């Protein structure tokens, strides 16, 4: 089904984890002189911003495929101490950042150090063939 | 991670029916179900059904099939992601083979295979199919706690409204020839309660 | 108690429709966890 | 019950202890899910495994399941003396209900008042024999010159207590020098004289 | 912009049937001080 | 049984926050105008079929009296009652 | 160690090639009718201006990574004639940039050809099977 843009807000992260494509759909984009057309264009402007700021992080980090991705950075249990079946079938994603929010700054240095090593890293095995 | 309570204990004649309330407290109650298991002294633990609150989803078992209904209020929120609410469970044939403990449980998880699976319980409610009538405690102060003799529909006891809870000893009661149980425990203001007589007396030691 | 007609402030007059409102930002980017690794 | 546990089964504190979950194919265990249960008597019980493999939330990993195509079983691993209890097994789906089992006892090794003024006035006269702080739960009680005596219940520090109660008769208070309450052995004697 | 679908809502608390909207409905911007004109009705009991 | 992060882009994830909102109006307030309307000079035409999406098991928490809408909405007709008399004919030599 | 933006601005290309991920952090981001909203906004477009300039020539080259990268584009001597060791143990970014000033526009064409001729090559590989 297509549920609609932010369908699955209230949705088990598993059952959410389906509707990702569509949230990114409506992500950007769904005069004479006056004070409504700077009032759009701040905004306009804005919002180019705020999608920058997360695609800059997302290639800096090892995944620029832009939907789903999995990373070489241990889960530290100090994190959240919770389960598999326990997040993905009994909790919201506003509740998981609820708890995540102390950390999130530190995974993301995490992540930047983690991909910045491996592109390092593999500049190595394609010099010697 | 939430609180079921129930409903008080009710003698009521067989045939009658009764309807057992559990209320919650705690969580979202529409994201899990409410199980209702009972257990009497003879058959064993057994389950009877559960609903799904969100939806209005019941199955209950064969054997509970035509005489039981279940009925869910609606969710009255507190936080963003908790709320409160009440279940009720109404039992209408009733049979000597329906006395003993009946507990309410909230679900585990929310989608998968194990969702309706029940994870946290209440205190369970008990109920007495009897054709006898009710009959008060007669508490009598123990010579250097409290004496429960006489009663019959299940007792409390507090200790200066429920001051002096350490060293506290209640023990079980035991059924005599006519039916009644009695029990014992051990300012001194030992408090016994007796909701289906409706008699709560406090009395010195 | 008697009650009385009042107003002065205005903002009054749109809060009778912006009652239902309210706005929010989008922060999509949210990391969790599972047993994948992606390969070197 | 049509799913059949063992009737009784025991070990020794620090040691391990399977207990047994079977059944007609119907119920166990071909395409079936089975959970475990710790239930005191009297008081809520508590869901240690659920989808025969998986731990509940905050339960120590001294526990763990198994399930064959027969049978399933459940490893408890170091025993404590708070483990001394019944324990059920449930067998579901996700589309039915639970049929749960007949129970197991598992057991952990290795390990008087006198009638009241008021009660006089009524009157009637019933001493209160109780019984607490035993281990194991199996004892006796006799009376030497209405006699009842309940079972050995587990209190909440993991010990037994029991309680019996023998109703005497007014005219019997000023004609009986003494009464006694045995129990295997101890035994307390009042002297009805006020 | 989130848009609270509840018949009986003081403005402030939980609101059990939320949804969501990128433009809200035709608000008119009517001046006046003692009385609301024009405005939008409540629905059922009226609104406090 | 070790676990591993996962970045996940599109999650259904928000925080309350204050932005420039923007006017939006029907084309015929558009039409209807000898630069008659007060405000539509430079609106945003509306979408002819708006969507509406029910966001089901999600309980939110509102706030009127500490709405910001309210407060860009009146300073915008301040603003706008402003700008729409400065080229208008001064009545400074009346008074008299 | 972390040097912090422009840390390794005078240590050797061996050197500052460790320090990648840290000037691509802060090189994207990190109000009444006045004439400082226009100052900060046509400097807000600038920086974004400035970035994807960049990126479309990342892009429209055979690397996407946006962090290191090689090339089938033979290192013509005639630009150089410097060494391996000389250069990447012996040079800053900065003198290198002002050697290789004259050329940078040559290269970038070689680079948009090669790419260009990879993915039309890479195309009839893949429609054979
Ligand atoms: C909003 O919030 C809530 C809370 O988070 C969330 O609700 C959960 O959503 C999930 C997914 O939908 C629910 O989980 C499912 O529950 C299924 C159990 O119901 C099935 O069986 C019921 C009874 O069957 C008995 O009786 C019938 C006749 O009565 C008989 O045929 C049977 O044999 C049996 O005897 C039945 O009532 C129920 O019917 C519902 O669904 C059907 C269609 O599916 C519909 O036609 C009906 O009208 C009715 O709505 C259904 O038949 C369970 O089976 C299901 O299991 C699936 O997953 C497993 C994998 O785990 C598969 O292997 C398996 O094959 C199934 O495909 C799944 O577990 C959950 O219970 C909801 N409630 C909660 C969590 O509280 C919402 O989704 C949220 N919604 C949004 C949009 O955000
Ligand atoms: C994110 O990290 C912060 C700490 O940087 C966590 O805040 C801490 O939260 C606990 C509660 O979990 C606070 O304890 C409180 O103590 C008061 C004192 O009586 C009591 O009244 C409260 O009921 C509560 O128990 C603790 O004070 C607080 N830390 C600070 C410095 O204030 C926060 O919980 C973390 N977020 C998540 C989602 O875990
Ligand atoms: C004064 O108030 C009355 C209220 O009855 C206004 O007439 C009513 O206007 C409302 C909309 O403002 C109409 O409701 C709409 O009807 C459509 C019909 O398809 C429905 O789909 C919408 O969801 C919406 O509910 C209502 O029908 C209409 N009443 C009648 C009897 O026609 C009137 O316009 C107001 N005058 C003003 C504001 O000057
Ligand atoms: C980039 O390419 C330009 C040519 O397009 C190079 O400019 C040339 O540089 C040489 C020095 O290396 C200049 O020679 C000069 O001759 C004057 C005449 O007396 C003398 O006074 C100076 O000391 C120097 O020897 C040459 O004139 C100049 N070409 C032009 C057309 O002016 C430039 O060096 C290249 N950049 C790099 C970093 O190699
Ligand atoms: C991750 O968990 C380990 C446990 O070994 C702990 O020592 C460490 O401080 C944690 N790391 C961070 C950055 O919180
Ligand atoms: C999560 O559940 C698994 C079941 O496989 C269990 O082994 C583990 O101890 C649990 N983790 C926590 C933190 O409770
Ligand atoms: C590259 O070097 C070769 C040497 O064979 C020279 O002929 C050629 O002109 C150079 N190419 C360019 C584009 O400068």
């Amino acid at each position: 089904v297509f549920l609609g843009f932010l369908g699955a807000a209230g949705s088990t992260m598993g059952a959410a984890s389906m509707t990702l494509t569509v949230q990114a759909r409506n992500l950007l984009s769904g005069l004479k002189l006056t004070v409504w057309g700077i009032k759009q264009l701040q905004a306009r402007v804005l919002a180019v911003e705020r999608y920058l700021r997360d695609q800059q992080l997302l290639g800096i980090w090892g995944c620029s495929g832009k939907l789903i991705c999995c990373t070489n950075v241990p889960w530290n249990s100090s994190w959240s101490n919770r389960n598999l079946s326990e997040i993905w079938d009994n909790m919201t994603w506003l509740q998981w950042d609820k708890e995540i929010s102390n950390y999130t700054q530190i995974i993301y240095g995490l992540l930047e150090e983690s991909q910045n090593q491996q592109e390092k890293n593999e500049q190595d095995l394609l010099a010697l063939d | 991670q939430g609180q079921l309570v129930q409903s008080g204990a009710e003698l009521k004649k067989p045939g009658a029916s009764v309807k057992i309330s559990c209320k919650t407290s705690g969580y979202r109650f529409n994201f899990y179900h409410i199980n209702w298991i009972r257990q009497t002294a003879g058959r064993g633990p057994e389950w009877m059904g559960w609903i799904s609150p969100y939806s209005g989803d019941k199955n209950l078992a064969p054997a509970f099939q035509d005489r039981v209904i279940m009925t869910t209020d609606t969710e009255v929120p507190v936080t963003s992601f908790t709320s409160t609410g009440a279940a009720y469970m109404e039992i209408r044939n009733l049979k000597f083979d329906d006395t003993g403990t009946y507990f309410c449980a909230k679900g585990l998880l929310r989608d998968g295979s194990s969702t309706w699976l029940p994870y946290l319980w209440g205190q369970g409610t008990l109920l007495t199919v009897s054709s006898a009538s009710t009959k008060g405690p007669s508490v009598f102060p123990l010579a250097p706690g409290c004496l429960v003799k006489d009663y019959f529909p299940p007792v409390t006891v507090s200790w200066n409204s429920g001051a002096l809870t350490s060293g506290v000893h209640t023990f079980p009661a035991v059924l005599q020839s006519s039916g009644l149980y009695s029990l014992s425990s051990v300012t001194y203001i030992c408090n016994v309660n007796h909701k289906p007589s409706n008699t709560k007396v406090d009395k010195r030691v | 108690e008697t009650f009385r007609p009042g107003g002065g402030d205005m903002r009054d007059n749109w809060r009778s429709e912006l009652y239902k409102y309210k706005v929010v930002k989008i922060e999509p980017l949210g990391v969790a966890p599972t047993r994948c690794k992606r390969r070197v | 019950s049509v799913l059949t546990q063992s009737a009784s089964v025991s070990g020794s504190l620090g040691q391990s202890v399977t207990i047994s979950c079977t059944g007609p194919n119907s119920v166990c265990c071909s395409h079936k899910s089975i959970s475990w249960y710790q239930w005191p008597p009297g008081r809520a019980p508590t869901l240690i495994i659920y989808e025969d493999n998986e731990r509940a939330p905050g339960i120590s990993p001294r526990f763990s399941g198994y399930k064959s195509y027969w049978s399933a079983y459940l490893t408890i691993s170091d025993l404590r003396p708070e483990d001394e209890t019944t324990y059920y097994c449930c067998s579901y789906t996700h589309n039915s209900g639970c049929v749960f089992g007949t129970g197991t006892k598992v057991s952990v090794l290795g390990q008087l008042f006198p009638p009241s003024s008021e009660e006089l006035q009524a009157n009637k006269a019933t001493l209160v024999c109780l019984i607490s702080d035993f281990y194991p739960g199996a004892v006796t009680v006799a009376w030497k010159a209405g006699v009842e005596t309940t079972t050995p219940s587990k209190q909440s520090n993991n010990k037994y207590a029991a309680s019996s109660y023998l109703s005497l008769t007014p005219e019997q208070w000023k004609s009986h020098r003494s009464y006694s309450c045995q129990v295997t052995t101890v035994e307390k004697t009042v002297a009805p004289t006020e | 912009i989130l848009k609270c679908k509840d018949k009986k809502f003081n403005g402030t608390g939980p609101c059990p049937s939320v949804s969501t909207v990128q433009c809200t409905h035709g608000i008119k911007p009517v001046v006046s001080t003692q009385l609301l004109l024009n405005g939008s009705l409540a629905e059922e009991e009226v609104m406090i | 049984e070790n676990l591993w992060v996962t970045v996940y882009y599109g999650v259904p994830v928000w925080k309350d926050a204050e932005t420039t909102l923007f006017c939006a109006s029907d084309a015929k307030a558009y039409e209807t105008e000898k630069h008659n309307v007060w405000a539509t000079h430079a609106c945003v035409p509306t979408d002819p079929n708006p969507q509406e999406i029910h966001l089901e098991n999600v309980t939110e928490e509102f706030n009127m009296w500490k709405n910001n809408m309210v407060e860009q909405m009146h300073t915008d007709i301040i603003s706008l009652w402003c700008q729409s008399l400065k080229p208008c004919v001064k009545l400074t030599p009346l008074c008299v």
